[PDB]
């Protein structure tokens, strides 16, 4: 992996670098680092597999090294080094999509292709210079059992979920009491309902609470967050938990009261947030527990006592919302999240060479399945590939 | 069940809908029709259960699942009423003269109620809750009201001299009462004639629904001044023959199934649940 | 320009509202007020038409746009009444005893009836679906139905004695029968002295527009009994003088008006659909 | 809270067992004993519900709350009778005569009964599965029955003649008829002396309780001949004065009371399952 990430950055470093006109002091070491690379890569020959429709690629190294003896790069060195650099780039996306595509049970975390096998050999360990990008870093560090650091902007850590759970309901489900919740990517939108309005409840409160387990520990994270849900704030048609019929939902929407937002880690609370929404910091957390009460107004206008009679019909439901943002967070593990695109990166190299559905991730890298079950297993393996990804998208 | 009924059921909100059981539900379920007595004798026949019955067929109902009941009038069948099947609907005659006493026979039967036995010769009573009333029926009731105070002294009313007490219904074949909470009343009832119970209101009633012949919106199923709710089980028709009233239940059953619940229904036909 | 093809219409938000049209349409549209004679009796003037045609030029009508026509009683304006004004607007006298007919001549006018011809001698027929219904009209309709079985056998009734057939029109001017769908029916009509057809209902009528003078709200335009829609073409207005109630009619036209539509099925874009 | 939804429970082992509900069940709850007329004869006092009274509160059931209802006979009793009590405990003299009407009545009252109306007018009745019966109550029952054939035609019987039909009461005041099963039975009943209805076993009724008075185990609540089963709210007591059965009731109402169980019917859990 280093290896790869370290022939990927030469190359991208003599991409950028070797250009026409510029002083010879500019790429020096780059040169010497590129010479090095042709070195240990000529003679050697390669071959990346024909796992689904992938082709069998073969590939052979007998390159000239690079020049010194210039001042200022001209053409003919920049067209020499282009050359090279562009057959070792093919060479580079190839050896990555090779093992992008791969899967084991046991060794997730080990080399994959027959490529990036021969890559951690040890004649081509010299290969290895400066290893800066993140996920490289993060991947040296879980070489060497170190705490890791993935900063996620939106972090995909809640898999999707449309569900809702009635504490209080009936076959005709007009009196109705329960929670309401989505928990998209990054986004919980919880919401309680009370079709009495707490009108025979103690001291005219309803009391609701949200749990998410996070499937792994966040730390350092910037949560936004509302007093309103308003996914659940219009009238539905909702299915019955069996499918077996549809009831109406009309809610209309109170201040949430008693907001308290507990983030917890392994049982224990970490941070507390009492009637507090904006910006808010959970530093480290894999629990979260939204309680929010329904309390009904003791002082309503006649529209608003309208609304809320002392027996049924209920035909305007009582609402209480929240929603909670994660804006950043950082995990020890690699997640799917809004502004990178390695997992958009393995499961586009997946879909095109048409790879048949292997024993770890989850038929077509569906990201809910894969963090509903996101195992040990699973976690190696998709590390190494988000990993693989990143080199890639150096050069590709 | 009951030992789960305090438990939560949790529900995906992308289940796919199950296929329509109203089928199932009219080969399995019983149907009553309430009707007067006048619908009868203006129909003139005596073969017209048999062709009701054979047009519930053909609107999917097997036969013997479809069953008549008559009534004299809105008096006498609030007299203890019973509801006998899985779906119950009443054609009610609207009389601009008896509002209240169609009122009472719908929230009677709209709706459930827990009744207990008043002793009103031995003690005083109290309405605890919005919830509770009384509900006395028979022959004839005739109810007599003195509220009382800390003292046990009625106000505006000797306790002795009944001739003083205040006057909530006579005659009635039907009265729910509705007296002021939190006060003690002496009750004067003619119990040779009626019974009274003190009752609970537990909610609607699914399995029961009212339709309304001729009149207006005129019922109020419930006590409270500032609500008249119009459930969707109270349904209103104009008319001027019975079998035009009968063909329109028939034609439009799905409808009026759809717009009652099953498992309302129970074992007793009895119009609320007694406890003694 | 492309008639009988149903083209979608894409418009978009932001598109600007255009200047009220209300003034366009006054100088444009006609008119008609159907009132009943006991209302040009009690105003008892000769000239009251003119005055009321001077009072809506003072709201934007031109003079002749106007129309004010009489009926006799309900009844009477039940006879297949004919609405040839671009808006229209009924004011029909409440009446307790004529519920249903009431019932029945504003689900006449207030809905669009696609009718065919019925020829009871024969052919036996049934009602489709719940927009179907058999619609009688003239000086006098007596409907009598035998429902047939399967084996075209008549139910509680015999197909060749229409003395055992069931009743459910009598000397009514206008009556919408609604039968068990899927069922044959001989019918037994008095043909000499009116009118019965097949008449499916397309949808409103937005041209006309009822209004109930004095009453409460007992109209049911819809067979369905769970079912009674009070449109914004039912108006209802308390009444002791008809001075009072015109008055308030061309005060409030521009609501009236806003009430009402003009007859999709009456203008260009309905051509090839059922009607110009 | 969520009614209707049958919902697992989930409990486990080494929870340690909750104290005695033995008292706050007899605080809270009533008991209703029913006896025969001649118990009371036997006795000859007037005060001798008082004195039970008092002995019920020496074992913790407060005063007012063990009632005493008396029925002239078995017969007079199995004519609907109403359980309404908490508990009920029914005193039930043997006699070697009545074995079939003792056994009747114990299934009626000791088992849960879904019953639906009869019209056997109208239709034609089977009983689908093993747990139907026909249930028939009042002054006198004499049911003839009448099996069919898939030609819907009498077997042994001629449909259009009772005198055929085949007798399965005569003057009962309450019968339970096991007809085979899967075979419609045209049904001739007296009607206006007593009604009948399609009752469903549903399983045991907990809170009602019979002691045989005397004779031996002849009681089959099962129509089942393989089975007659004795279950724990059988009891049969050997006697010769009434006020020792008394004694003895009252003396071991802890084991009467625990071979019972609370209703489970007759709770909010039931709610729209069949009751409350
Ligand atoms: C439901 O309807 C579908 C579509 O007709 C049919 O395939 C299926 O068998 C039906 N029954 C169930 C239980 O889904
Ligand atoms: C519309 O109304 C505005 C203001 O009422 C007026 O100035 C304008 O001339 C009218 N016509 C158009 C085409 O905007
Ligand atoms: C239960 O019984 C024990 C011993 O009989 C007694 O000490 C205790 O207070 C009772 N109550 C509870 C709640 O354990
Ligand atoms: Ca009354
Ligand atoms: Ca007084
Ligand atoms: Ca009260
Ligand atoms: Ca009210
Ligand atoms: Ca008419
Ligand atoms: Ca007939
Ligand atoms: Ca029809
Ligand atoms: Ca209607
Ligand atoms: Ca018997
Ligand atoms: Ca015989
Ligand atoms: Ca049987
Ligand atoms: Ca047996
Ligand atoms: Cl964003
Ligand atoms: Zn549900």
């Amino acid at each position: 992996m280093d290896v790869l990430y370290s022939l990927s950055k030469t190359l991208k470093d003599a991409r950028d670098k070797i250009v026409e006109g510029t002083l010879y002091s500019n790429v020096s070491d780059l040169i010497q680092q590129f010479n090095q690379m042709i070195i240990t890569m000529n003679g050697n020959e390669f071959q990346t597999g024909g796992i689904g429709n992938l082709p069998i690629r073969n590939w052979n190294f007998d390159f000239g090294l690079l020049g010194t003896t210039l001042l200022n790069l001209d053409a003919n060195y920049v067209e020499t080094a282009r050359n090279t650099i562009d057959y070792f780039v093919d060479f580079v996306d190839n050896v990555c999509m090779d093992e992008m595509v791969r899967e084991s049970q046991r060794n997730g975390i080990a080399p994959q292709s027959d490529s990036l096998r021969k890559l951690s050999g040890i004649k081509f360990k010299r290969i290895n210079f400066d290893n800066s990008s993140e996920y490289i870093e993060n991947w040296n560090l879980q070489n060497r059992r170190q705490r890791t650091g993935f900063t996620f902007h939106k972090p995909n850590i809640f898999p999707y979920s449309a569900s809702f759970t009635l504490n209080r309901s009936q076959p005709a489900h007009d009196n109705l009491m329960g929670t309401m919740w989505l928990n998209a990517g990054s986004e919980i939108q919880v919401a309680g309902f009370d079709y009495s309005c707490a009108i025979n409840a103690p001291a005219n409160i309803q009391q609701f609470e949200h749990i998410v387990q996070l499937r792994r520990v966040l730390t350092t994270a910037t949560i936004t967050l509302l007093p309103d849900a308003e996914r659940f704030s219009f009238p539905r048609v909702i299915n019955s938990a069996d499918g077996a019929t549809t009831w109406y939902f009309n809610p209309v929407i109170l201040r949430p009261n008693n907001v308290e937002v507990e983030f917890l880690l392994n049982g224990q609370i970490i941070n507390t947030y009492q009637a507090r929404f904006g910006t808010i910091i959970a530093r480290n957390f894999d629990t979260i527990r939204l309680s929010f009460q329904l309390m009904r107004p003791p002082n309503m206008t006649p529209a608003v006592a309208a609304l809320f009679p002392n027996a049924q019909p209920f035909e305007h439901h009582a609402t209480v919302g929240l929603t909670l943002r994660i804006e950043s967070a950082v995990c020890e593990s690699v997640l799917a999240d809004a502004s990178k695109t390695m997992l958009a990166n393995v499961t586009s190299v997946r879909q095109e060479y048409a790879i048949p559905v292997g024993p770890v991730f989850p038929p077509g890298m569906n990201w809910t399945d894969l963090i509903t079950n996101y195992s040990p297993s699973r976690e190696d393996n998709l590390q190494r590939v988000f990993t693989v990804a990143s080199i890639r998208s150096m050069l590709v | 069940q009951n030992y789960g009924i305090n438990l939560p059921i949790t529900g995906s909100m992308d289940t796919a809908y199950a296929n329509s059981t109203q089928e199932e539900t009219f080969l399995t379920s019983t149907l009553c029709l309430y009707y007067p007595t006048e619908a009868a004798t203006e129909i003139n026949d005596n073969s017209w259960k048999d062709t009701l019955s054979q047009l519930f067929l053909t609107k999917g109902w097997p036969t013997g699942s479809v069953y008549f009941k008559e009534y004299t009038d809105i008096a006498s069948f609030s007299v203890d009423p019973q509801l006998y099947c899985d779906y119950n609907v009443v054609l009610m005659k609207y009389d601009a003269t008896l509002q209240l006493d169609m009122s009472e026979l719908a929230d009677l039967i709209l709706n459930e109620w827990l009744c207990n036995p008043m002793d009103i010769t031995l003690y005083y009573y109290q309405q605890t809750d919005e919830a509770n009333k009384w509900i006395s029926m028979g022959s004839s009731c005739t109810i007599k009201v003195c509220p009382l105070n800390t003292q046990t002294l009625g106000i505006g009313c000797l306790t002795t001299d009944t001739a003083t007490f205040e006057e909530v219904a006579t005659a009635e074949k039907l009265v729910i009462t509705d007296v002021v909470d939190g006060v003690n009343h002496k009750l004067d009832v003619t119990t040779a004639t009626c019974t009274i119970r003190n009752c609970k209101k537990l909610g609607p009633r699914e399995n029961v629904a009212v339709i309304q012949v001729g009149g207006s919106d005129v019922l109020d199923i419930t006590a409270d001044p500032t609500t008249a709710p119009q459930t969707e089980r109270m349904m209103r028709i104009n008319w001027k023959k019975w079998w035009q009233v009968f063909y329109t239940v028939v034609d439009y059953v799905n409808q009026i199934i759809q717009a009652m619940s099953k498992r309302s229904r129970s074992l007793n036909s009895a119009a609320f649940y007694y406890r003694i």
